[PDB]
């Protein structure tokens, strides 16, 4: 019956860094006029307000902050515009018993409800901005993000938040910076540390300078994906500034095409809200209560939240209403007004109000995107369902968002198969014309001609030659034929057959010519002796290496052969091999005992060059073939070994040396014999 | 007629700083009586009221405005122990024209005077230990030290403020290090650039933590030097929680730095009394309440408003109210002209930080003592020159001096190996004048004697190379040592390539002989074989002379004197491919000699009355030269070993083989 004052203590930001009070005082003045005249919201208390200047400093607030406590009349709540301010108050009102409730205090350090037990905002932290983020990463399959900052309280929170907020989703910060002033040096660290994915703390003064050093280190263009915060000016970039050198085309080529995010703080719909208003109708009462140009009034994107701000205190005051008798020593009728605001769900002007667990509202984020030197929105998204709406507008250079990061597809370099086919059907012929000449020696061992050479001994370098010609399959094949399972097996093949065939076939010439020139200065017994102790030589030479060090797969690796006139994906090529932890001093002591016994079989084949021996008739003709033997395998042995690189050429070589000797060595010792048994029966 | 003074600090027993509060409270009472027995405020006096904050800010707030409100219109403010509390009112202060002076806030926060205008603090802040640290830095001359850093602001200003102290002057921060839970990572990254005196900012907590982490590195010690705050509790170290005699042991000699509770000055202070007398004064008063650093502050606090007061009624009080700014200005003024001594030593404002002292002191075997303290309104220290005591003789050294010296080659070594070669080469020079003398006779006619003596040019060659290659670079300028490395090498490879030339081509002919001018042809064609390897070497890519330099292993004192041996080396740039060819052109051609030795060693040619002799010195040739040449390249890296191997190798191989060659011919003709 009776309307009693009910009043409010307000400070309002006139100037400072923050002017928002310019445009928060008369959206405050309209909407409790709003709130006075309905009789169904609050019909027996009348609302007042009774504000003071805060200029945006603590030093100047608290003195109002005095004036508003300890003069009558009673206050029932507080406001706070500035963020320090609003800080100081919050701190302070727990004395008092009295609610603080801001509209314009984004510090994300006002969420402490350990410091600040009575402390409301409609205006959203500034780590709203991260979930937003995180979710925009699982939009495009981002999980390496780096991150540059300026070194300021509320950035360093929101990066700290932002930490444990990508942990969760399985996403990693590789790289962090940070500057006070300048930032040449971390955008320096981040072209050299390779970060695809950045996300930018700075003010728009900062951001000139950090775009424009960027457009210098060129870390923009296709590759490089940027996030920034979105409260700036729209022509940011096109602002004049002498601290840059950096031009205004060079800003416009570099910041274009980066994702911006920023709160909500207007319905974009047409709804209607609890007051009977919609948002181009509140910006029409507003601006024309407003005494200046709304470009010109400070806090001009702010006055929403101050008229939801007091639709939310009426609206919490309906709930609880027994409000005539505030003290500021009773704490009952503070802790009703606290369940009253903390259970706040109501639809105004900025949209769907609501509180979250500690204070901080709940609302839309708008993300846009620089398109054309001009921004375009692209998306918005709802933190607390979760829910991303997405318009379908954004754009990319290849029409897809930008890798995080480059794989590496490791390809296999793999022998050439047509020469690895040609050689093998060469080798086989050859081990063809073996098994001819073999057959054909044994066959005929009962005539004299074949009986007076020692037939034995050409029957085993015949079987030298095929073993060596046999140990050409293994020695061309690699991992695409093999894989990577079965292939000690075959390097373990490769390395016996080869070993013995040479121990064998150049054994059985070696002991022809030893015991040749011994009898120069004749029974099998020493002629038999001989290449079982060469042979065993061998084999146990090669069976220390087998378990001392056996052989194994190892990858060789390349530089970076990255193709042309595609996407930026290095592609890098290994050569596969296979040798003993220490293959160099083992295969060098093989090497060179196999060097000096070729040379000194060439030196004792030229030694008995012209001396005949009946027990021994073939032994000429030997020495004309243990010389291309030699020069073959000399030729042949450290090419290999100086390209290793380039398999198809070390192939080439090994198996063309392997196949040529074994051929020249089967004719040269089986030919004379099967012309001189043919011809003469 | 009543002066109030606003007093606001913490008093409950409750709080944990209340021992500040309370600690100073009867010093406050020896001032404020004396002020009321001399009367110098007359006809007026002092009336302190006290408020408590009980350092919280919001009940901090809640006092402030009682006070303003409840309380008779005060005139300063004065007070303020914990920082956020003092910030909150000093930053507000010029909302009512008050001044407030504090005797206990340390932060560095509160200089900004463009913020805080009206603060005062007769207590000196954190930062004030950075321009005396920088004076010890002088003192010792430390101009390499690292920083570690606990991740506070309250530390974290005192480390970034001593980067602006340190400027200008020629002190170098190695190493800059931050930490939160665990320093032991710091302190490892610390040692990794070889710092030798720290500089640590931390609580007393970390303390510990960061003292056993120097344990751990062996960060303590002679050559190491700790420098951390000074403001920790007494037996700190015992803390039952590392090992705790391993504690003591890395704490020893690790320098605290405080600021000073009163004046060392036996001289009289403004009051009339010594900070000695004043001292048992407070004692003797604050009978059962322990004390606190804060006392003396807390003294010359009074003082310093209680003059202040009568310089403002020089300038002209009961019409104050707090809307009066002309005489809030005047009591600034009149605050800011301080300068008088009290108990804490002289009381003088710099833009409203008080100009003090700051005490050193160190830990001795049991307890911390000082050992200096400096004077920032002369800017001078002044050490205690025996108390301060140290490991070794003299201070650690800030960085390691590292002396890179050159190994050298045994002086007696070098001069008994060149005395048996000289030995060998007269035995040589004997030989050869026995051979040309006896060169008419018969038996010495049939052994070829030309390549005899070219044998024994090949012995002499090769001792005079012997001479070469232990001159260790160290007896020879450089240049000579390069032109001296290509000497050898030339002298060396004729030696041996005429020496085994002869024995190989004697060998030859025998085998030829027995298979069926020229000797002097096969020897010639080896010669120039190796001439023209030694041309190609020496014209397209010639020899110098390289350092190695090694592990940096010995310590041979107990000094911090760290040597790398630098060993001298003079080889190629690719000698390795180089030496392979040469050693293995030779190898081959001494095992073809030795297999045509074994295959010629029954045949018997008067023409050649020496192949059996040859035999086996063609044998010693060769097991000798693989001996040399493989013992050689495995002790590369030791210079004195190394030479005695090789040039035993070349003096029993030469004299070896020509003793084969030639002693024969002499035990026959001499018989
Ligand atoms: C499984 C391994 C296979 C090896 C096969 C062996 C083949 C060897 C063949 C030829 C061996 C002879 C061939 C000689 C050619 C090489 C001479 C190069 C000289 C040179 O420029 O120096 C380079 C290098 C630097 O190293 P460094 O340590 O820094 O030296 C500086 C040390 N400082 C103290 C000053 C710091 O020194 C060397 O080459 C070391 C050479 C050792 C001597 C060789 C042995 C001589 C033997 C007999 C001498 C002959 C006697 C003659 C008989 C007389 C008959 C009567
Ligand atoms: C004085 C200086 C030199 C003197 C030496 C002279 C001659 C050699 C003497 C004896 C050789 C005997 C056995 C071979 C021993 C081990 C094989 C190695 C294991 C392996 O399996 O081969 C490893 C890497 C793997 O490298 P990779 O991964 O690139 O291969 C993948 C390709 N797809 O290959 C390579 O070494 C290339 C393979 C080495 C080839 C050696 C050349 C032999 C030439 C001709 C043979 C003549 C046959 C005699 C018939 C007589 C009839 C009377
Ligand atoms: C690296 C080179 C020098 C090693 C060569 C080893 C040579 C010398 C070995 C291998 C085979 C050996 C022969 C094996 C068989 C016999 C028969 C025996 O009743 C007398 C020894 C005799 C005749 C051996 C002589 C030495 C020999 C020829
Ligand atoms: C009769 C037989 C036993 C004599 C054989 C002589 C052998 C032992 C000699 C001749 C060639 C020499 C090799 C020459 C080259 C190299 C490559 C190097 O990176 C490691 C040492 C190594 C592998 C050497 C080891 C010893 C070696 C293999
Ligand atoms: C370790 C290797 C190089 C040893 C092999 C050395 C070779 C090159 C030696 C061994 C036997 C030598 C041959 C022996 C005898 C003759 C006949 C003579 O009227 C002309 C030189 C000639 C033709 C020699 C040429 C060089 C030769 C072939
Ligand atoms: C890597 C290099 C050093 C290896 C070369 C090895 C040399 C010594 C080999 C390669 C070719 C060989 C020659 C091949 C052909 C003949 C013709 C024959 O009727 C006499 C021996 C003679 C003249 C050989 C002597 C030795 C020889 C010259
Ligand atoms: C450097 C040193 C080791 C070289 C010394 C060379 C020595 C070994 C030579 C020089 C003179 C030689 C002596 C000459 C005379 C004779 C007398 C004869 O009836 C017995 C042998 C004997 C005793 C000789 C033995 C060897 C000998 C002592
Ligand atoms: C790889 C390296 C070790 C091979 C070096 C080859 C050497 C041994 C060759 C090159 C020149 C050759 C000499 C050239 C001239 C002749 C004259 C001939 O009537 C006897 C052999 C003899 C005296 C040769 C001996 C061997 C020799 C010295
Ligand atoms: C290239 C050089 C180093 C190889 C030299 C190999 C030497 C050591 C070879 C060549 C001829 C060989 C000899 C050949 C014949 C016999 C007779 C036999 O009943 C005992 C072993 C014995 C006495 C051999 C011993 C080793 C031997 C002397
Ligand atoms: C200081 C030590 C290591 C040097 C040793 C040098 C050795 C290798 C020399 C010294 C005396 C030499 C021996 C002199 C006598 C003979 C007898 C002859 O029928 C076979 C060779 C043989 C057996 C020689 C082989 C090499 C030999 C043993
Ligand atoms: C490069 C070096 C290691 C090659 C030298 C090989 C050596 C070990 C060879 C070459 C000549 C050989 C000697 C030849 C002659 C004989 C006489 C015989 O009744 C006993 C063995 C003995 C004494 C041999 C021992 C081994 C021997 C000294
Ligand atoms: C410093 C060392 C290596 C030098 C050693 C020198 C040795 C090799 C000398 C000293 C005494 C010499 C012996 C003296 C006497 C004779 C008798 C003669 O009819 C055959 C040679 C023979 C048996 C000599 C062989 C070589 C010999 C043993
Ligand atoms: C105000 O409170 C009354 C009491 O229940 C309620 O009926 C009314 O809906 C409230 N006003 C609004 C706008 O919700
Ligand atoms: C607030 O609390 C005081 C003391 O508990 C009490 O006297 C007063 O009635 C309370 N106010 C209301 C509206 O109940
Ligand atoms: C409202 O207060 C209750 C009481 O603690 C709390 O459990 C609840 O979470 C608050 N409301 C919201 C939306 O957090
Ligand atoms: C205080 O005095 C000092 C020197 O006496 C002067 O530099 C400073 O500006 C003064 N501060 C004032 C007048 O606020
Ligand atoms: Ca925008």
């Amino acid at each position: 019956s009776e309307r009693r004052a009910v009043y409010i203590g307000a400070l309002f930001p006139m100037s400072g860094g923050w002017p928002g009070g310019q445009a928060c005082q008369p959206a405050v003045e309209m909407a409790l006029e709003d709130v006075n005249s309905r009789r169904d919201i609050l019909p027996d208390y009348e609302l007042k307000l009774i504000h003071h200047d805060s200029k945006c400093d603590p030093g100047q607030a608290t003195k109002y902050l005095y004036e508003l406590l300890y003069n009558d009349p009673i206050k029932i709540i507080l406001m706070p515009g500035c963020s320090s301010v609003s800080t100081l108050v919050a701190e302070a009102a727990r004395m008092w018993n009295l609610i603080v409730l801001s509209y314009g205090s984004s510090s994300p350090a006002l969420s402490n409800r350990q410091r600040f037990p009575t402390f409301f905002r409609t205006h959203p932290s500034a780590t709203l901005h991260n979930p937003t983020r995180v979710k925009l990463f699982e939009k495009w399959g981002w999980k390496k993000i780096a991150t540059i900052q300026q070194t300021t309280e509320v950035f360093t929170s929101t990066l700290d938040d932002l930490e444990e907020r990508v942990k969760e989703a399985g996403i990693e910060i590789t790289f962090r910076q940070s500057f006070f002033s300048d930032p040449a040096v971390p955008v320096k660290n981040l072209k050299r540390q390779d970060a695809r994915i950045i996300v930018g703390l700075f003010y728009e003064t900062e951001a000139r300078k950090v775009f424009c050093e960027v457009y210098k280190e060129r870390l923009f263009g296709k590759k490089y994906v940027w996030f920034l915060i979105g409260w700036y000016a729209d022509n940011w970039f096109k602002i004049y500034d002498p601290s840059i050198n950096c031009t205004v085309d060079e800003m416009t080529e570099a910041v274009e095409g980066h994702i911006t995010t920023e709160i909500v703080m207007l319905n974009p719909a047409n709804t209607r809200s609890i007051s009977n208003m919609t948002s181009q109708e509140f910006v029409e009462k507003l601006t024309k209560r407003l005494k200046r140009h709304p470009e010109e009034t400070g806090g001009f994107q702010e006055a929403p939240l101050a008229y939801d701000a007091i639709w939310a205190l009426a609206l919490a005051l309906n709930k609880t209403s027994r409000l005539e008798d505030f003290n500021y020593n009773n704490q009952t009728i503070t802790d009703q007004i606290y369940r009253a605001m903390n259970s706040s769900s109501f639809e105004g002007v900025s949209g769907h109000v609501v509180f979250d667990a500690s204070g901080s509202r709940m609302a839309w984020t708008l993300i846009e995107q620089l398109q054309g030197g001009s921004y375009k929105k692209i998306g918005y998204y709802d933190s607390t369902k979760d829910d991303l709406s997405w318009s379908k507008t954004d754009k990319w250079i290849g029409g897809s968002p930008p890798a995080d990061q480059t794989l590496v597809i490791k390809t296999f370099r793999f022998l050439s198969q047509k020469l690895f086919i040609s050689v093998s059907v060469l080798s086989s012929l050859g081990i063809v014309l073996a098994v001819v000449c073999l057959s054909f020696n044994i066959y005929n061992s009962h005539v004299r001609y074949i009986q007076n050479s020692q037939p034995n001994l050409n029957n085993l370098t015949a079987v030298g030659c095929s073993l060596a010609l046999a140990a050409v399959f293994p020695l061309g094949l690699d991992g695409y034929h093999i894989g990577r399972n079965q292939f000690p097996f075959v390097c373990q093949a490769r390395l016996w057959l080869l070993g013995l065939g040479f121990s064998l076939g150049y054994g059985s010439m070696f002991t022809k010519i030893w015991w040749v020139h011994t009898v120069f200065t004749l029974e099998p017994w020493k002629l038999y002796a001989t290449v079982g102790l060469l042979v065993g030589m061998d084999v146990l030479t090669l069976a220390i290496w087998q378990i001392v060090d056996p052989l194994h797969r190892t990858i060789e690796t390349f530089a970076k052969e990255e193709p042309k006139e595609d996407i930026d994906v290095s592609i890098l090529p290994q050569l596969e091999h296979c040798s003993s932890r220490k293959m160099n001093t083992w295969l060098g002591i093989f090497y060179g005992y196999k060097g000096l016994l070729l040379l000194l079989g060439i030196f004792l084949a030229y030694e008995t060059k012209s001396v005949s021996t009946e027990k021994i008739n073939d032994h000429r003709a030997v020495g004309m073939a243990i010389y291309n033997v030699a020069v073959l395998c000399l030729i042949t042995a450290p090419v290999t070994m100086i390209l290793s690189s380039q398999q198809d050429a070390a192939f080439a070589f090994a198996s063309l040396a392997i196949v040529f000797s074994s051929y020249i060595t089967l004719v040269v010792l089986f030919v004379p014999k099967m012309r001189r048994l043919i011809t003469r029966g | 007629p009543p002066l109030s003074i606003m007093g606001l600090m913490p008093l409950t027993k409750e709080v944990a700083k209340g021992s500040i509060g309370r600690g100073v409270l009867p010093a406050v009472e020896l001032a404020i009586e004396q002020i009321r027995n001399e009367s110098l405020l007359r006809p007026y006096f002092l009336d302190l009221r006290l408020y408590d904050t009980e350092c919280d800010n919001a009940k901090g707030l809640k006092a402030f405005y009682d006070a303003i409100k409840y309380g008779p219109n005060h005139l300063m403010v004065f007070g303020g122990v914990c920082p956020s509390v003092t910030s909150i009112i000093a930053e507000s202060l010029q909302g009512w024209n008050l001044v407030q002076l504090s005797f206990a806030a340390t932060t560095p926060v509160l200089a900004d005077k463009k913020k805080y205008p009206y603060f005062f603090r007769t207590v000196p802040s954190d930062n004030a230990v950075n321009p005396a640290i920088l004076k010890l830095l002088k003192h010792y001359q430390w101009k390499r030290v690292g920083t570690l850093t606990q991740d506070v602001q309250r530390f974290s200003e005192v480390r970034n403020d001593l980067t602006g102290v340190l400027y200008g002057e020629d002190i170098e921060i190695s190493d800059t290090e931050s930490f939160s839970n665990d320093p032991c990572t710091s302190v490892k990254k610390l040692k990794g650039n070889d710092v030798r005196i720290i500089l640590g900012q931390f609580d007393q907590n970390m303390a510990a933590k960061v003292f056993c982490c120097a344990y751990e590195e062996n960060m303590y010690g002679s050559k190491y030097q700790w420098i951390i705050p000074g403001w920790y509790e007494p037996s700190w170290w015992e803390q039952v929680h590392c090992l705790r005699k391993n504690l003591l042991a890395a704490m020893e000699g690790y320098i605290g730095v405080d600021f000073e509770p009163l004046s060392s000055k036996q001289i009289k202070t403004i009051s009339g009394k010594t900070p000695q007398q004043y001292e048992r004064e407070y004692n003797n008063k604050r009978s059962g309440v322990g004390p606190s650093k804060f006392h003396g502050y807390a003294y010359d606090g009074i003082w310093v408003i209680a003059k202040t007061l009568q310089r403002a009624m020089e300038t002209l009080i009961q019409d104050f109210n707090y809307t009066d700014h002309t005489l809030g200005r005047i009591i600034l003024n009149a605050m800011n002209e301080t300068n008088f001594f009290g108990v804490t030593g002289q009381v003088v404002f710099r833009n409203g930080e008080r100009m003090g002292t700051i005490k050193f002191t160190q830990f001795q075997d049991s307890r911390e003592v000082k050992v200096g303290e400096y004077n920032a309104v002369a800017d001078t220290l002044e050490i205690i020159n025996d108390t301060i005591r140290f490991q070794g003789s003299e201070p650690p050294k800030d960085k390691t001096i590292i002396l890179e010296q050159l190994r050298k080659i045994s002086l007696p070594l070098y001069s008994i190996l060149s005395a048996l070669t000289i030995l060998g080469m007269i035995m040589a020079s004997a030989f050869l004048f026995f051979n040309i003398k006896n060169r008419n006779q018969k038996l010495i006619k049939m052994s070829s004697p030309y390549m005899n003596n070219l044998i024994i040019l090949g012995g002499m060659l090769s001792y005079a190379s012997i001479f070469l290659f232990g001159l260790d670079g160290s007896f020879v300028s450089e240049k000579t040592f390069e032109t001296l490395c290509t000497v050898r090498t030339w002298i060396l490879t004729v030696g041996y390539t005429t020496a085994f030339g002869a024995m190989f081509a004697k060998t030859w002919r025998v085998h030829a002989i027995f298979k069926n001018q020229k000797l002097l042809v096969i020897v010639g064609g080896m010669l120039l074989i190796d001439l023209c390897i030694l041309i190609c070497w020496q014209a397209v890519d010639p020899l110098r002379r390289t350092v190695e330099k090694y592990s940096m292993e010995p310590d041979p004192a107990g000094r911090d004197i760290s040597i790398r041996p630098l060993l001298e080396h003079c080889e190629n740039t690719h000698m390795t491919i180089w030496l392979g060819i040469v050693y293995a052109y030779k190898g081959l051609l001494m095992l073809f000699g030795c297999f045509l030795a074994w295959e010629t060693r029954n045949v018997s040619i008067p023409a050649l009355n020496d192949s059996k002799y040859i035999g086996m010195s063609v044998y010693n040739v060769g097991i000798m030269c693989i001996i040399g040449a493989a013992v050689s390249f495995l002790t590369r890296d030791q210079p004195n070993v190394q030479f005695c191997i090789v040039a035993l190798v070349i003096i029993f191989c030469s004299t070896i083989t020509l003793c084969l060659v030639f002693v024969p011919k002499l035990i026959t003709l001499r018989t």
